[PDB]
RNA sequence: GUGUCUAACACAAGGAAGUUUAAGGCAACAACAGGUCUGUGAUGUCCUUAGAUGAACUAGGCUGCACGCGUGCUACACUGAUAUAUAUAACGAGUAAAAUAUGCUUGCAUACUUUUCCUCCGCCGAAAGGCGUAGGUAAUCUUUAUCAAUAUAUAUCGUGAUGGGGAUAGAUUAUUGCAAUUAUUAAUCUUGAACGAGGAAUGCCUAGUAAGCAUGAUUCAUCAGAUUGUGCUAACUACGUC
């Protein structure tokens, strides 16, 4: 479940070596510990998407979501907000009528995107579409990846 | 050599009806390290024989409405069921499952008259009976489908009349005898 | 002791606090979730071990949204017609007020009022 | 140096790049470990057992995946690994060892040597399925 | 030089002609690049009054695009183009080379 | 007169002026009953 | 029915049967013992 | 092997495939007083043709509702709902109104410039949505080495119409349009019906099918529960008989 023996060699330093959820939660917890990230205020009240109607029921969900976005950033380099809305999409039960796809709430995504940028982890360039990663953030993700990799290994 | 989930040895044999041993996945090439390979198993009349019995068991489990297309889930249900059987008695669950399939198969059936039953059909019916019984037990009750399947298998393997498969087989044979 | 009762003599107590509250009004569950958060109680806890003060706070939050960070778009009874605003009527008062609205519509004459008087669906049952 | 093969079930195509190496296995930008479903994890671990560690240990495998869902993609990857392993032993090592290896793979199953023959049948007017039809009535 | 047609044989005839044409002035060509086929598909109900079994038939206008390009001066390619033309194919000239 | 710039009266089959079953796909603007006569001369051919 | 209260082989359904309780209460007992689906082996 | 041991068939092996490989298209003879003159400047005859059965314009009506029968959708839960996470698809499809400046008497006239179909991206917005712009005649930009949802993984319920179900209704702010008022469409919060897996009957289906799960296209100023395509998840059962 957590760890199995395998014969092949692995890279052992990136998110492409890591359990996504464990990584996402750990970095979110680390970020909250650091206190760089803020919820803030109004975002306690909001809903996460009309495909849900509800909300994540965890109180630390915004940090989790921020962390989850940062992982998507490491996968996909120059992505923007409409891509994020589409990324976090699900199905929406239309009452008696059949389902159609429904976006996550765009303000929470935009707020995270801006907040990460304010905290220097991403950079919007004049080139291409949206925000890509800053090196310091990448090196930190790699360091956390390394911590987990050691932690499972020994 | 080949062990199911990398766990179950499944090299041991069962005496059965001899024809049934031919039908079940006794053969090395019918064995696999974890379920599912999905060859083309409709093509020729006896082609179904060549299918892995665990592949057949999961396919039967995958049957019915909400269950359709959830092959991995059907694999998880059988894997969980094997753990339960192992706990309930320290016997190899696959061997127990073969015993249940051997036990469950009807010897005669009834027609507009009464008839003997194909060994491949006996296996197909037995798996069907055990899974349908498991679903009936599952639906609107406390017990999980993995538990129900394990419980049905152990009861059928034992040869308990509380098994749905044994009860249905007994009734089918009894009606066939009643006519002829 | 352990399965103590809830608002307007309802016997809920082994229900979770959210599930108990929703079983009054708020069973779109967003309302309950925010009330739970405004109270700052654990939603996993079972209703019959709340003290009266926690219940009173919840009733206060439900009754009066004004001093809480609850926005107008969220609110029950959002604008309320006349120039004098009123908000969040809720419960039996909402049901009573709605009956008064249907009576008011009927007296004026509106299609919906008239359909309510006939006993016809507003969206229409369509032929059958 | 480099030898190339591919695998193809339904839409999905997995191309395998087998270079001279040291035992690394990738799927695009991602390690082989990240397949995720436990059943399909075993499906790609299967060829690794069939060729063992010491015949894997002088080659690196990188695989490039386009099209289909997970179960189809993994079977395409598995086929690509099978053909890949054989192509390396045919281009670099020896024909006799390749034949010996192929025998092992054949004994396990045909599906990592020969791809699927099943392909979709078009929808035709008068029903939701390819053949299945809307209900008749009186 | 881009060639677009709805007729396979005419476009292929043009291909042989341009290959010869290029070799006449001994030009340096990049081999003819066949671009992804676009089909104009109409799925059409049979019956003008919508009678009987619903019954649809699928009509296709399939256009072929190809591109062959040349590193040569502007005058040479336009003059070559004017000798090489036939009425049916659609020709576009994009060469600014020298 | 009092004109309407959108919806049903804004358009017709170019061939026959009828307002029904019009193919506006690819901007053809012909009703299919007229179109199936001319689809060959337009250049379409059916294969499936 | 009556299988639900707060006060008094590993698998939750068996625990829920044995003490006559809910599966949530069984899981809590499992968690206390330890000190989707899960592996009890 | 079987077969007049002829035309040919059966099984196994080889082979990517072994029935004409699987799927389409095309569809005789001779009919039907089947449907379509509301597709057509195809059309006979008949009515009518200026207090016009033409053209045109304003409302109302086509969804009316004691009620009956077809076809479809959604449910009745725990192999499930709820919330996060991980994966991903094929077929596609996309360019004459308005606004602004100037002159005149809030209005008009003249001049001049964008939008127009797809919207990345960046701001603002719970949300719908808005604003600012960029690329697109299109393997190039929307955008497709990734544009879906079921899958699958960890958490929350724990069999109780229950947190299943979403009928029904109230209160909003948006969107298209001159016009939304027979809830147009849209979201927000609340509202929480029948229904405990369907009687007599009866439909479709044999291999990537069946079933489930989606989505593009068609109509479209405004709208998918329809139709028509396309994919992924990948069953059962004979394998034939009159």
């Amino acid at each position: 479940r957590l760890l199995e023996p395998v014969p092949f060699v692995k890279t052992n330093n990136c998110i492409k070596d890591v359990d996504a959820d464990l990584f996402i939660r750990s970095y979110a917890t680390h970020l909250k510990l650091h206190n760089k990230i803020t919820y803030p205020k109004w975002c306690t009240f909001v809903k996460t998407g009309k495909g849900r109607k509800l909300a994540p029921l965890n109180e630390d969900w915004y940090f989790i979501r921020a962390s989850s976005i940062l992982r998507r950033l490491y996968l996909h380099p120059d992505i923007g907000v409409g891509f994020l809305r589409r990324q976090f999409s699900s199905k929406q039960r239309r009452g008696v009528a059949p389902n159609h796809t429904s976006l996550a709430s765009g303000k929470i995504l935009r707020s995270i995107l801006q907040q990460l940028e304010n905290l220097g982890y991403v950079e919007q360039n004049p080139k291409k579409k949206g925000r890509r990663l800053t090196t310091k953030g990448e090196n930190a993700i790699n360091n956390f990846a390394r911590y987990i990799n050691k932690k499972v290994y020994n | 050599d080949i062990k199911l989930f990398k766990k179950w040895s499944y090299e041991e044999i069962n005496i059965a009806d001899l024809s049934l041993v031919d039908c079940i996945a006794v053969s090395q090439k019918a064995c696999v390290y974890t379920p599912h390979t999905a060859g083309r198993y409709q093509k020729k009349r006896f082609r179904k024989a060549l299918c892995p019995i665990v592949e057949r068991l999961v396919n039967s489990m995958m049957m019915h409405g909400r269950n359709n297309g959830k092959k991995l889930k059907a694999i998880r249900i059988v894997a969980y069921a094997f753990e339960i059987i192992h706990l309930m008695t320290g016997e190899n669950p696959l061997q127990v499952f073969v015993n249940a399939v051997q036990k469950g198969g009807p010897r005669e059936d009834s027609t507009r008259q009464a008839v003997d039953v194909s060994p491949l059909r006996r296996v197909n019916q037995a798996i069907y009976l055990i899974c349908t019984g498991a679903r009936n037990a599952a639906f609107r009750n406390i017990k999980s489908i993995s538990e129900c399947l394990a419980e049905e298998i152990i009861n059928c393997a034992n040869e308990s009349s509380s098994s749905y498969a044994i009860k249905k087989k007994d009734e089918i044979e009894r009606v066939a005898k009643a006519n002829r | 002791q352990h399965i103590l009762r809830i608002l307007n003599t309802n016997v809920d107590g082994k229900e979770k606090v959210i599930i108990a509250l929703t079983a009054i009004k708020g069973i779109g569950k967003r309302m309950a979730t925010v009330i739970c958060k405004q109270a700052n109680v654990d939603p996993t806890k079972r209703a019959g071990e709340l003290t009266t003060e926690e219940i009173d706070n919840i009733v206060h939050i439900m009754s009066t949204p004004t001093q809480f960070k609850i926005p107008d778009w969220f609110l029950n009874r959002r604008k309320d017609l006349k120039e004098g605003k009123n908000i969040h009527v809720i419960a039996n008062q909402l049901d009573s007020y709605l009956r008064e609205d249907l009576e008011r519509m009927k007296k004026i004459r509106l299609h919906r009022g008239l359909r309510h008087h006939w006993g016809l669906r507003v969206r229409g049952q369509h032929t059958k | 140096k480099r030898v190339q093969t591919f695998g193809k079930k339904k839409t999905a195509v997995a191309v395998a790049t087998v270079t001279n190496g040291k035992g690394l296995i990738k799927l695009n930008g991602k390690n082989l470990d990240l397949v995720e479903p436990y059943i399909l994890k075993t499906k790609v671990y299967e060829p690794l057992w069939l060729i063992g560690s010491g015949k894997l240990k002088n080659l690196d495998i990188r695989i490039r995946v386009k099209g289909g869902g997970q179960t189809s993609q993994i079977y395409a990857i598995r086929q690509a690994i099978g053909k890949g392993i054989i192509s390396y032993y045919q281009k670099y090592v020896d024909e006799s060892t390749k034949k010996e290896l192929k025998d092992v793979l054949l004994r396990y199953d045909r599906s990592l040597l020969v791809g699927d023959t099943r392909r979709c049948e078009p929808k035709k007017f008068g029903g939701k399925g390819a053949r299945a039809r809307y209900q008749k009535s009186y | 030089i881009a060639l677009t047609s709805k007729n396979l044989r005419a476009i292929e005839k043009v291909c042989s002609d341009i290959m010869k044409g290029a070799k006449e002035k001994n030009l340096n060509v990049s081999g003819p690049v066949r671009l992804p086929v676009k089909t104009l598909r109409i799925t059409t109900r049979k019956s003008p009054c919508g009678e009987g079994t619903n019954t649809w038939d699928r009509f296709e206008l399939r256009i072929y695009k190809r591109l062959i390009d040349l590193y040569s001066q502007c005058e040479v390619v336009t003059q070559m183009t004017s000798i090489n033309i036939d009425p049916v194919v659609e020709v576009e000239v994009i060469i600014t080379d020298s | 007169v009092h004109p309407k710039k959108y919806g049903q009266g804004s358009r017709q089959c170019r061939v026959c002026s009828n307002k029904h079953a019009i193919i506006r796909k690819y901007n053809i603007n012909i009703c299919r009953q007229c179109f199936r006569e001319r689809a060959d001369i337009i250049g379409f051919k059916k294969y499936r | 029915k009556l299988n639900h209260a707060v006060f008094i082989v590993i698998t939750p359904s068996a625990i829920a049967e044995k003490y006559k309780v809910n599966l949530s209460v069984a899981r809590a007992v499992i968690n206390h013992l330890a000190d989707s689906q899960k592996l009890y082996t």
